[PDB]
Parts: structure tokens; C-alpha cells; sequence
């Protein structure tokens, strides 16, 4: 089937910056939405960023402005820069993608723990 | 015994007064009506008309009954032959079924005074001006829902639902779209109550086209008001709104009267393609696989390949690398053309057969 | 009453003389004219003629008046019949007219001795040598005015003016382009002061095409002499120069008959085209949009891969990847072959009959 | 000497004695036998048939012996005019045969009462319930071993054996493949012990191909129970068992018969493909060398192109990058589609003779 | 004055002797010749032959001399009926010359008794069993040289030789070379010192192929027994070697005879190809110019796109990207198929005249 | 719609090296006219270079020789190595693709202050 | 021909990790089954591990897990990450991509020594 | 026009390793014949290796084993491992690639110059 591995580990404290990484197997990011999610523990799902297919770039209403979010079209990679890490976003980041109506795919996720 | 002698302008014509008097209801067949023409004074009947039509005239009466214009006499001149010598109806029917002419009125009006009113005002738009209109807005529904069909894919149009399914009046396409079902239901249930026979109103494609074009709104509504496999069948199967276009269209009344009449030969052109698809791609496999860069990786998957050749579709996603693949995809093209234009020509005599006959 | 008994070698035709006198303008319709082939031993009118013809002869006075050729007597050897017989003139338009010859002289040629000289060296280019010469000019004018409208695109010749909007008789080719401006209005104007009639100057398509090759310079310049949209919109119809060329050349002017003529046909095209592009579109969307790596984001983008597989042209940039989008993207290629071969025969016998007819 | 004046229906046919009774097996031949007509009132074989035809049935005796039916009279009133003349049943072969209809009954079905039964059974599918079944047998059976054919190459199949060859009963294919040759096997010496005559049976293509499309498997079954290029060969020869789908096709069978009646045309089809592809290559291998990003390293590379052009395929691997490159392959397009117009109309004109006549 | 009535099996025509004596060298020219056929009981020429071929034959002697076939009579009955009338050979000359068939002996073979025997050798491949085998010799030096051309330029063959010009009997493709020169111009010197008049010689275009198959060799041996523009023009025209197979090929010199015949057909394809491609482009560089991702940088570079969209060969290099671009490209595809289809039935037509008239 | 992001800063004083580089989404610098303006505070807009679609490399009369312009036309990149550096040429470097008599295309500009 | 050169040498100890690489010439790896097959110092071949033209990865039943292959499909090449080395993996691992019933074609050998 | 530019300078001394590369605008390196060559001060030029478009790699009869020729056919360079240096080797070797009978390109040359 298809897997978006993502790479975003890492005990960076507050402050600083760090970059996580998705990609796809059998799904292209070109042709799909795209949009980091994350959970922290003991809450629910909190949506994080979206990047449509056609570059239709939109963040939450907490994480504007110090995090982006990025896309080849090449490398077939979706991308996340935290920017201004703060101890208030520790979360399991997860990575979606989808197309309205059809599918939906996410990854097992990685862990952004901030000190 | 009896022998009677016609004289077609200075041609004679000696048949048995028996042949002739065969048929009794024509101008030859009525003794006190052909005494008219009658000359007394060379015992012939002088007629002063077209010298070759009587050959197929007298014919008629020495082969029981038959009408076979002769092909050196233009039909109106034959048929005003026809007319003069009051041969009957029924000889007009033989002429014209022989020549190809089609005889069929049927249309069976109602006569309830006004169950004929409402039904001439939806079925026939030349029967009025409000007709007319209402043609015209029904094609005006059909050409909108189509576009709100097309138009409901687009992505842009789609922002706050672009969000994965695990995190309906509002919507504007659901608007239009239950404002076209709701006048598609009316001028079929207008239709349907104002037909003369219920036995025919459900047997026209052109009313089951109308119902298959109500179906998934109502399916989709029924679901909604509470599998997935129906529901994406379903909503392909919305997109045969485009077909109750052909009431209003007689080019596609005329394509589909060509696709019944050539179902033989759309048979037989998709029956060669796939005899050509099978024969050129395992030909093309088993003369490519050795190749290490070869991307045909089985029979199954080299059939596109031989059918966008055969078609000259042409992509060019998946093409032989080999000498001896680009020679048999060489005779992939060639071997295209030929099978496509075989039956195709039959097709096409059909499609011009029906669209001059109008 | 009285009996005429014509004799065409040897073959009788016996008509009432009252039939015979209908028409007394022509060889038999005159008792003084026809006495010359009259036989008074045998009391007939012996002809040495063609014996198939006078059939039809006869059935001209038969029928008061109607001219149709045997099938089986050539073109050449009834019209010298109808000459001998002296028929008349309205006998051989008839004819005419019949066969599928059509008669138009007009050419209202001025009668001012010097409205008409000029008039025939630009209208008429076989008049003279001198015309010859002008027909000559206005070609090459008018393929070099192409020629500079299709360099002027050059990224090469524009090197100077290869910088931002935000950091004319100079420029080479607006010379050249001022210079075909001038002689396509001069070779305008002349016509126009020399036309016989204005009606027919401002009604003629080949002189609305001059017009609208002269327009976008005026409007440019005009401009000049001090919006975007109506600028670009200028510079592109600024193609219709090659247009011009059809006065010059007999083989635009049957294209453009054929084009008017299949007016109908084309529509069909176009609309059996339209139909199977969202027919097959919604069914390659729908039948591809669950596989993750499909470039069909909706029905409309796959409309353009639905016409380059109907049309067999085939770019290969948009293309099936599922197994359901390859059948859909199979009978696409096919079901386009078929809507393209049906109406381009009718299309194709107009321009054969306007191309053979001249 | 002797003057016979016959009258058919007030036309005269004044012919020598002679050559009337030239053939004296037919009705006006026997001298006792056209008495019945006689009429001696008048001294004239009165008849009451068509006219135009018996212009043919005189010249039959006055040609020795040749019917040409005439072209104004239709096939049933002469074959009628014949039958009632009893010119003979040599003279309806010859009217048949100068028409273009063909007769061969043949059949030769044995006479042994068993060896005719099961004959019947297997070659005719319509002389019973059971050998329509049997047909249909056949038929399932051949698609199953061509889907077989098929499926054995899918990547996805081969699990356990996907791995390097340096590191049969129990594979699931070999099952279904043995079962379907056993039956083909079955069918073909049934067949060949109950034919007629086994001149005919090894002489077949029909048979020919029952042959070809077991040989394989028992080639392979040998060599198994115990060379690299004839087990390709033999692994590519297999698929033809779709050509034995034949017998059980007329489409098929008139294909076959209309690929043998253009062999000519066929041939000169690949001649022209031929001569304009080392055209073609020669001028873009030319007009390209110069530029080093060319991708036509020897004309032997530029073929593919040409063919792909020429057939308008395009796949779009190879392509021009030079102006002059580009010039020539716009040629290479409009003179592939005149070559390929070219002999495709005798073909399809072939191909409707045997359709239609069927 | 004198009447004669001619009765061709009862069918009277009475013509005027004047007429019947305008040609005295034919059977009814001569009195003394057509005295065999009268009959003094009835004062008439009785004839027993078909009846309507005469009215044709009547209508030689009433027209001067004129022989149009009836419709309704096969070729091989009339011409017959020519015979027995004993019309004269000019008349069948101009009733060859009629219905189509062209009468060419020529052939001027020379009569010095050597001069024609090595001439009917070389010139006629049939006339002998040598001349056959001179035939098989030169199509097979004509195919081996198409290989030595076509394998010259395979980069593997040239090895030694593949590295930087800076650093001839030897090679092996020189010897074979030389040796098809040398028997092209053997059999090229044979055939001009055995002609029989020098003229019909340097004018045939099959000897004119000859002479360009020879030039390129000898122009390149005395250049290097000592331009590079000329030097790559030359190894270009080395490709007409190709074209003298077709003095072996019935099937190229009737491609040759079609080329010939459609030239205005061929013109006019041109031409609408180049109206198609310079309207098209100039509307999709317009169209597409504001994207700044489109690969039309002007107008003549998006000839090349409309040339292989309007051939529907379509590689996929250059295509559209904008919406009106898309819809530019969707016409220029259907536009190219008209086009293209108009004129290539009659080049079709022309062929299918000069290839079934062998 | 279309940015050419430009990543040019940095402090180099007089001499070293220095490469500007320009980016670009939406459009195709292979199928346009590429060419750096820069612009010193107090004063307006001065060509520096351009490269024409089909590398007709043209500097302007004060830069030539110590400077180059590049492109890839794969990675869809316009380079330019400043080199040989001045205190001279301190100004904000745009960077500018346009087609001639269609559209124009700036960036927000990056600062080369040379020390 | 074709070579599948491959290089996966080294001198690594116990413990650690070693990435093996596999290159082909005139063979495409996503065209082809690919797998690493070892060959110890007295030993015959053993199968290591195979990616199939699909995906379908399957190890060893002894280095599961401990290993992991891949494939690129653009670079062209066969990976092998070895992880959690054992002295008991020392063998000279070859590179072998084939087809089923067509062609094998295997690698000179790269030697992995265990200390 | 084309041009052939190369990077092989330095001075590395006799053994060790360098390696030459030539890049290639308006040339494609796969489509042509490729091949170094030297010119060592007052001498001429001395033909070093050849790669034919195909792979027909062929050296010279005295630098065979310690060169080696190589192409990418996707980033159009071609290069030379030179090994085993020797203060023989001393010359500017250029690089070529020419079409047999059309054409023939060269480059400015770069110097190698041993110790
Ligand atoms: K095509
Ligand atoms: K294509
Ligand atoms: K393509
Ligand atoms: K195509």
C-alpha cells in the first residue's frame, strides 16, 4: 500500500528551530493535500498546518507565522520548520495526506517533545 | 380471349384483358372509367402520357401486384404516373416502401381535451410559442446541471471540506442541483401524466434516459436521510444527464439509431482490437524481456501499450526499447489501421443513411 | 382531335397535336417551321435524330413544360437535341439547372470608360499584363506583411527592448509593416472608388476581410497618438492578413464554400466531440481518483486528455494509471475515431462537389 | 428461312427459326412445348411477361449462349423470366455467376451412420441442441487457455520462483493448461477420425491451426521429460490459439479471407512504408547531425521515428531538434498519411465484398 | 430521298440512305457488302443481332462519326456488335478512347539485330530467362547498396576512425560501394549504347534516376583525388538510389503516376497545412504567451506543435498549459483532420484509377 | 500567483566572494529573461546583469568581469557570483524574470552591504 | 553488457551499522527483481534478502530485522542497511538483479568482514 | 555556441589521487564521443582516454589501469580519475567530444601539474 514515513524526532528545549520530514511510497504530494496534524498526550487530534494541492498554504490559529510548511513536487517530501519552539507544543506530529471524498492517509507519526 | 391494346403515346402495349382487369378498383381495372381514353376508331385506349412508366404500370397488373420503378424515370414523374392511373394507396405504400421511404404516423394525441393540451405543449415545441419555451428552458436545466456536475470536482471549489474525513441545504451546488432534479421530476411526471398509453411512456429510451437521470438524487438523498462502492458507481452514474440532451437533438437521436443499426460492427471493430491487443502484445513481451530496460513487465500490461499504438493514440509512457520490439510495434500501427478501418466504413454508410433520410 | 405522329427513325410517337401546339415558340410548336420535315406519303414527321432523346422532347410538351435527361443519353447529345428542336432559352436553363449547372453572369461592369479601366486591372487579374502585375503585387505584400507579423514574435530581434516594462519609426519592422499598411489600403480604396455598386463593395466577405486587416494598425496607431485586454486582443487578430490571401487563391475560396456549406456538420462535430469529452472524462475521473498517484484533479482537466485521445493526437503529458482508467482511456480513442469519421464525409463529398464543380 | 415472330406483350421480336431452336431443351426450343403460346390468328407466340426482359432471353439464343441480365431489370423478375422461359439450370449457374453470387455445396458428409453423426455433432454447431453445446465447450475453452496464456506472465503470480535460476504437475497453471489441451486434443483427432476424407482434414487451415496450437505444449512436455532460443520461439508460438476463436467467428474467417484477397495490396503497403521511412531517416539523420544534442545517431536509429510519424503514432522518444529536422518531419507525417491512404481503401473495399456478401 | 429500313430482330429503324452511305467503307456503307442481309419480301435489311447496340451503331452513320456505348449494353457485346458492323478501326479507336482505355504501343525496338538483342536483354525482363536474371542482379545490387548506405553510418562500424578530424580502398564498405557503382553504370552505359534513339533516353525520368545514383560517387572520388556545404548535400542525395527500384516495381510507377496527376491536390494540402499551422500557432502563442511557464517563445516556434497536433501525430514536447491555450489546441486537432482529409480523396481516387487501370 | 525568493544577505566586507541566489515558483526560468537590479539607499534602480532566454550574458559597464550570472534550467535557479567585492556596489539586489511585452516579475530584494 | 557494481566494503566490528550499496549499468533496478545473497569463507550462497519489482520485501530468516533493503528507482540503485552486526555475518555479499525465466545477473562481491 | 569548460587544476605531487571533470552547455555528453587529452609543455598532443557513445572506453598504452574515464548521461559531465600520479603526467589536459564526420569540440583546458 502506500506509507508516509516521517523523520521529526529529536529533544530540542524551548527555542531553537527544527525541521520535520514527510514522505510517501505509492502517493504523490503534487497530486495530493497535505497537512501536518499533531496530538499531544492526553488530548486529542489538533490540526497544525495544510498545504492544498496548488499551494493554498494555511496554519492553525496558535502555530501562524513561527512554523511553515513546504513542498517539493520533485522528491515527492512534505516538509514542517518549527520555528520558536515553545514547551506548549510537545506532540506526536503526525503527517496527512488525502484527497476530499476518496482517501486519507496519515503516518505512525514522530515525537517533538520541547523542554 | 379478350384482347386489349394501350397506346402510350405511339407505344403499344397488347396485354390480356384478364391481367387487366385483375385489380378492378384502377383506372384500367373499371371498364366505365377507362372508356374515356377508349378509341373507337383503331380499338386501342390513346393515352398521351410518359412512355417508359408504363412498362413498370402494365408490371403491375401481369405480376398480381407490384411496384418496381423503373431506374430511368425520375421518382416524382413515376409517382404522378402512380396518381393518374389510380392504381390505389396501397401501390403508393409498395412504391415508397421499395424506394426506402418509411411510412409511420402513429402518434396517438390523447382526446380528452385537455390531457392533449399540456401533452402537445411538453412533447411537441413546435406545437406553440410557450412550446418552444419550454424546450428551450429544459435545455437551459440540462446544460446548468450538466455544469454543476463538472463543476462540483474542482478543488478550488472545495476548501473547508479539504480536510482528511476523520478531522446539507448550505452548500450552493446542492442548491442548483435539487432546483434541476426538481424540474427534471415535473416535465417527467407531466410527461407521464398527460401520455396517451402508460405502456409506451415506459418503454421510450428516451424516458428511461429521464428516469436514470432522477435515480441517483434520489439514492444519495434516501442514503443521506439515515455502502461506499455504490455510492462512487452512483455518482458516475450521474453523469447520464448528458443523454436526455437527445430529445432536444436529432443529431444524437440520429447517432443512436446509427449505434443500433451497427451493433454488429461495433462488435466486430472491438472483437479485432482485441485479437490485435492479445497477438502484439505478446509479441512485443516475448521480444523485449531479455532487455534489462524494458518496462513491459507482462502480456497484461503491454495491452495498453498495443492499444494506444493500433489506436495511433501514441502516448509514449510505454514504448519498445528492442530492435525486435520496435519491429513488431511497427506492425502494431500498421496492423491498427487496417483493423479500425474495416468496419468503420459500415458505421459511417449507416450514419449517412440516417442523417440524409431526414 | 386532330393526330401528330412523329417519327424518330423509324420509332413512333403519337401525341394529340393539341399537346404538341402547347409550346408555339419551338421547331414543333410552329405548323410553318415543322412542315419541313413533314412526309405527306406516310402523313408523319420523319426525323433522323437520336432515338432515346425524344422521349424526353416529348414529355416536355407532355407535361407543359419539364426538362430531364435520360440516364441513358450523355450531356453533350441532349443539349444538341434540345438545340435542334429549338426548345428555347428557358428550356436549356431548365436543363441546366436540372443537371446541376447553375448560371450566374452579373459582373456589373461600371460604364464610366475610366470607373471601369482601373475597376478590370484590380478586380480582373487576367484582364491584362498590367493586372497580371497587380495580382502579383498584392501576393507578395501580402506574404511579407506575414512574414514580418510571425518575426516580430523573435525573442532574438527584440534584444534592446529585452528589459522590464519598469526599466516608433525606428523600429525595422514597424516599416515594413507601415509599407504593407499602406498598399493594403491603397489597393482598398481604389476598389472602393471603382465598385460599381457600394452595396455590393460593404456586403462582399472578401472585402470585409481587407477591412479587418487594416483595422488593428489604425486602432494601434491611433492608440499610439496619445486598455491591455483589448490590446492583446488587437494583436492577435492582426492574423487575419492571411485571410487576403483567398481573393488570389481558388483553393480558399471552395474551402471557405465547403466550410459554409457544412455549417451543420461542423456543429455535429463539435457537439459528438463535446458529448463524449464529459462522457469519458467523468468516467476516467471517477475511475482514477482513488489511486494516489492519478493527475486527473477533476473532470474538468480531464477534458483535455479526453480530446487528445479522441483525437488520437495523444501528448502523453495526462494518462491513465489504473487498471479502470486504461479500459476508460481504451474505448475513448476508439468511440473518438467513430464521432470524428461520421459527419467529416459529408464534410469531405461538399468539398469535392465545390472543388470539381469549378 | 423459316420466320418466327414473337410478341412479348405488344413488343415484337422477329427472329430467325434458327437460332431459336439452337437450344432445343428450353420453352421456345421444343417446337410441342411452345404451341401452348401460340397464337395462329396472328402467327405470333403471344406471351403476357415483361417486356425489357426478354431482349436478354432472345440474345441468350441469338449469343449461342451468355445471360447478361439487363441493368434496368431487378434480379428477381429475371431469375423469374428464366425459370419461366426454362432456358435450363446451367442457365441460372451462368445468371449467378456473371451476377457474383458463388455456388459450392461440397459437404461431402460421410455415409457410415456413426461416422457422420459425431461428424455432424463437432463441424456443424447448428445441426443439434448438443453440438451447439459443444461449440460453446470450444469456445470457453479457448478463452480460458488465452486468459491462461495471459496470466502466467503477471510478476505478481510467479512468488516462490522469483529468484536467480542458480538459485510440474503441482503448479496451478500447468493443471489448467494440460486440461485445455487435452480438449483441444480431443476435439482435433475426433474431427480427424470422423472427416470424410483426410485429404481435406491435413489440408485446412482451419486444421492447421488446431495443429499449431497443440504442437507447443507437447514440445515443451517432451523436452521437460528428459536449446534457450527455440523454447522462445515455442513460448511465443503458443498464442496462437486465439486463431482457432476462428472457427467459431465469421468475422474472423472474413478477415482471414479478405487478408488473403489483398496480399498485393498489403505487400505495396509495406513497400511504401518501406521507401518513405529510408527516406525520411536519411533526410532527419542529415538534416540533425550537426547539432549535438541530436538523439539520431545512424539513419538504421532514425527508422523508429519515421515509422512512428509516418503512422502518426508519435510516441514522442525520438523527435527533431533542428529547424531543417523539424521541416523534414513535418513531411514525414503528410506523406505517411498519403502511403498509408493509399492501398487501405482496396483493402476495406475487399473487406465489405466479403462482409457483405456473407 | 431513298429510305432504308434496317430491322435489327424486329425493331425498326428507318433511316435515310444519305445518311446510311456517309461512310461507304463500312457493311452498310456498301451496298454490295450489305446486300447479304436484305430481304426483298419485305423490302428491309433483317439483321439478327442485339437490339440495342444498334441504336448506337444508327447513331455513328446520324452524327458523322460518334461512338458513345449505351449504358445498358456490356463493353464486350458492343464491341462485337463494332465487329460485325465492320465500323471501321478508327472506330474502335474512339470507342477505346470513350470509355477510358489508352492506346500506347511505342516501343521502338531497334532493328541492327544486336543493337536489340542486348536491348530486349536489359530493357525487358521478360523476353528471356537471362533478361529475368539481369533483373534479379540489378534489384539485388540496388537493395545491397540501400544497405551500405543505410549501415555507413552506424556509430559501431566506425571505430578506428572515432576520434577528433584533428586529431580509400581499404575500407570495406568503399569496395562494396564501388562495385554497385560500377554495375549501375555498366547497365546504364548498356542501356544508352542500345537504345534505339538518344532522345526518349536523356528524357526518361527512370534514366534520369539512374544518372543522380551515379553523380554523388563520382563527385566524391575526384574531390579526393586532389565545399563542405556541397560535400553533405551530396552524401544526402545519395538516398535516390532507392528510387531506381522502381524501374523493378510496378507498384512505385504507379505511385510516381498518382504524384504526377495530384499535383494541385498535393499543392492544395500544403497550403492548407500552412494557412492551419500559422493560424493556430498564432493563437496559441497569444494565448499562452502571459504563463510564465510556457515553451512557445513566438510564433514560429509553435508552428511545430500545430504541424504534429494538426497531423495528430502529437509527440508531447511542446503542448499547452493555459485554459485557452488548451482550447486553441482541441480545435487545431479537429481543424488538421479536415483539412487534411479534403484533398486526399482525390489523391486516393487517382490512385485507385491508375492502379486498378493496370 | 508567482515569487522570486532571493537568499543573497550576509556582512562580506571589501574582496572575497559572494553568491546571490534566486528562486522560483510558478515560473520557468528557462523560458524567461532572467536579470539582477540592485539598488543603493538614496539613489534608484541600476542594472547589474541579465541573461536572456538563450544565454545572451550581458553585464552592466561598472560590473563586468567581477561579476557572473548562471542559470540551471533543472533546478529552476538564477545565480550570480559576485566577486572581487567593493565597498561600491552596497545596495539591496533585486532579482527580476520577465517576458517582453507580457509581464514583469520582481523580488522583495536581498541587502549586500559590503564593509 | 551489464555489471552490478557494488560498494559495501569496511572493516566494521561487532555492533554498529554498515550501508551497502549496489549500482547497475544497462539494467534498471525498478524494472527487475533485486536482492543481496552472501557467500562466507567455506560456505556456498545464502540468501539474504530480495525487493521484487512491486516492493515485496522478504528477508532471511536469520537477519530479519536486524537488515533492511531498499531501492530508489531514480538513482538507480540497491541498498542494504546492516544493522546490528554479529561476527557471525561475515561473508563476501554479492548483489544479484534478474528476472524470472529470462536473465540473472549478479556482482563481482564486496567484502563484509565482522570483527 | 558550445563549450567544453573543465575543472582539473591543482598540484598534487607524484601519487595520491585528482579528478578531472568537463561540463558541457549546448552539448549533450550521451549523445557524443568523449575523450581527454594532454599536452605537456613543449610537445604535442598526446591522446589519454576515450569513451565512446556506447561505452567503448579505451585508454592510451601508458596511463591504462591508473586512469579512468566515466559518464553520467544525466548531470552531462564526463570525468577522469586520475591515480597512481606520476611527474610524467605533467601536461594541460583538454577534453573533447566530437560527432565522426560533423563535428569536433574542445575545451580551454585545465593544467595538471605533478610534482
Ligand atoms: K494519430
Ligand atoms: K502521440
Ligand atoms: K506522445
Ligand atoms: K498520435
Amino acid at each position: 500500500e502506500v506509507q508516509l514515513v516521517e523523520s521529526g524526532g529529536g529533544l530540542v528545549q524551548a527555542g531553537g528551530s527544527l525541521g520535520l520530514s514527510c514522505s510517501a511510497s505509492g502517493l504523490l504530494f503534487s497530486r495530493n493535500s497535505a497537512g501536518w496534524y499533531r496530538q499531544a498526550p492526553g488530548k486529542q487530534r489538533e490540526f497544525v498546518a495544510r498545504i492544498r494541492m496548488g499551494g493554498s498554504i494555511n496554519y492553525a490559529d496558535t502555530v501562524k507565522g513561527r512554523f511553515t510548511i513546504s513542498r517539493d513536487n520533485a522528491k515527492n517530501t512534505v516538509y514542517l520548520q518549527m520555528n520558536s519552539l515553545k514547551p506548549e507544543d510537545t506532540a506526536v506530529y503526525y503527517c496527512s495526506s488525502w484527497r476530499t471524498g476518496f482517501y486519507e492517509y496519515w503516518g505512525q507519526g514522530t515525537l517533538v517533545t520541547v523542554s | 380471349g379478350e384482347r386489349v391494346v394501350i397506346n402510350i403515346s405511339g407505344l403499344r402495349f397488347e396485354t390480356q384483358l384478364k391481367t387487366l382487369c385483375q385489380f378492378p378498383e384502377t383506372l384500367l381495372g373499371d371498364p366505365k372509367r377507362r372508356m374515356r381514353y377508349f378509341d373507337p376508331l383503331r380499338n386501342e385506349y390513346f393515352f398521351d402520357r410518359n412512355r417508359p412508366s408504363f412498362d413498370a404500370i402494365l408490371y403491375y397488373y401481369q405480376s398480381g401486384g407490384r411496384i418496381r420503378r423503373p431506374v430511368n424515370v425520375p421518382i416524382d414523374i413515376f409517382s404522378e404516373e402512380i396518381r393518374f392511373y389510380q392504381l390505389g394507396e396501397e401501390a403508393m405504400e409498395k412504391f415508397r416502401e421499395d424506394e426506402g421511404f418509411l411510412r409511420e404516423e402513429e402518434r396517438p394525441l390523447p382526446r380528452r381535451d385537455f390531457q392533449r393540451q399540456v401533452w402537445l405543449l411538453f412533447e411537441y415545441p413546435e406545437s406553440s410559442g410557450p412550446a418552444r419555451g419550454i424546450a428551450i428552458v429544459s435545455v437551459l436545466v440540462i446544460l446548468i446541471s450538466i455544469v454543476i456536475f463538472c463543476l462540483e470536482t474542482l478543488p478550488e471549489f472545495r476548501d473547508e471540506k479539504d480536510y482528511p474525513a476523520s478531522t446539507s441545504f448550505s452548500d450552493p451546488f446542492f442548491v442548483v442541483e435539487t432546483l434541476c432534479i426538481i424540474w427534471f421530476s415535473f416535465e417527467l411526471l407531466v410527461r407521464f401524466f398527460a401520455c396517451p398509453s402508460k405502456a409506451t411512456f415506459s418503454r421510450n429510451i428516451m424516458n428511461l434516459i429521464d428516469i436514470v437521470a432522477i435515480i441517483p438524487y434520489f439514492i444519495t438523498l434516501g442514503t443521506e436521510l439515515a455502502s461506499l462502492a455504490i455510492l462512487r458507481v452512483i455518482r458516475l452514474v450521474r453523469v447520464f444527464r448528458i443523454f436526455k440532451l437527445s430529445r432536444h437533438s436529432k443529431g444524437l437521436q440520429i447517432l443512436g439509431q446509427t449505434l443500433k443499426a451497427s451493433m454488429r460492427e461495433l462488435g466486430l471493430l472491438i472483437f479485432f482490437l482485441f485479437i490485435g491487443v492479445i497477438l502484439f502484445s505478446s509479441a512485443v513481451y516475448f521480444a523485449e524481456a531479455d532487455d534489462p530496460t524494458s518496462h513491459f513487465s507482462s502480456i497484461p500490461d503491454a495491452f495498453w501499450w498495443a492499444v494506444v499504438t493500433m489506436t495511433t493514440v501514441g502516448y509514449g509512457d510505454m514504448h519498445p526499447v528492442t530492435i525486435g520490439g520496435k519491429i513488431v510495434g511497427s506492425l502494431c500501427a500498421i496492423a491498427g489501421v487496417l483493423t479500425i478501418a474495416l468496419p468503420v466504413p459500415v458505421i459511417v454508410s449507416n450514419f449517412n443513411y440516417f442523417y440524409h433520410r431526414e
